[PDB]
């Protein structure tokens, strides 16, 4: 994580530490979000904490909500990169990519298969047997660790 | 709730 995004994070966090201790509790959320409108319920208060609390001890801390919003961010990040990753190979943007439009993007990249080993590449992919990959497939394949 | 609030209420609700 850079300075920049750290302190974005900072700031993030203050508005909800209404008095500064270093802990976010369900009563300073819900009187920010009061002090904001928002009127939600002890209920919807005591999940919004616990989704974020990894320690268990009840409030959230900046070391907690920074990986939150870390991982919400790399999350977004991962998403809109592998949608950009499809497109390159989703030449008419139908949402899935056939052996046709896969060869032609083979030539294009200047890559070498030939016929056989670019179905070789759909059917990998193809886990619902429509002979195309769809985005969900393919997100399996960018995935892959 | 308009961008505004959503981008702040989605810190926590999200
Ligand atoms: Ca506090
Ligand atoms: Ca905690
Ligand atoms: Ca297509
Ligand atoms: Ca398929």
């Amino acid at each position: 994580l850079t300075e920049e995004q750290i302190a974005e994070f900072k700031e993030a966090f203050s508005l909800f530490d209404k008095d500064g201790d270093g802990t976010i509790t369900t009563k300073e959320l819900g009187t920010v979000m009061r002090s904001l409108g928002q009127n939600p319920t002890e209920a919807e208060l005591q999940d919004m904490i616990n989704e974020v609390d990894a320690d268990g001890n009840g409030t959230i801390d900046f070391p907690e909500f920074l990986t939150m919003m870390a991982r919400k961010m790399k999350d977004t990040d991962s998403e809109e990169e592998i949608r950009e990753a499809f497109r390159v190979f989703d030449k008419d943007g139908n949402g899935y990519i056939s052996a046709a439009e896969l060869r032609h993007v083979m030539t294009n990249l200047g890559e070498k298969l030939t016929d056989e080993e670019v179905d070789e590449m759909i059917r990998e992919a193809d886990i619902d047997g429509d002979g195309q990959v769809n985005y969900e497939e393919f997100v399996q394949m960018m995935t892959a660790k | 709730l308009n961008k505004y609030q959503g981008f702040i209420f989605d810190i926590v609700t999200k």
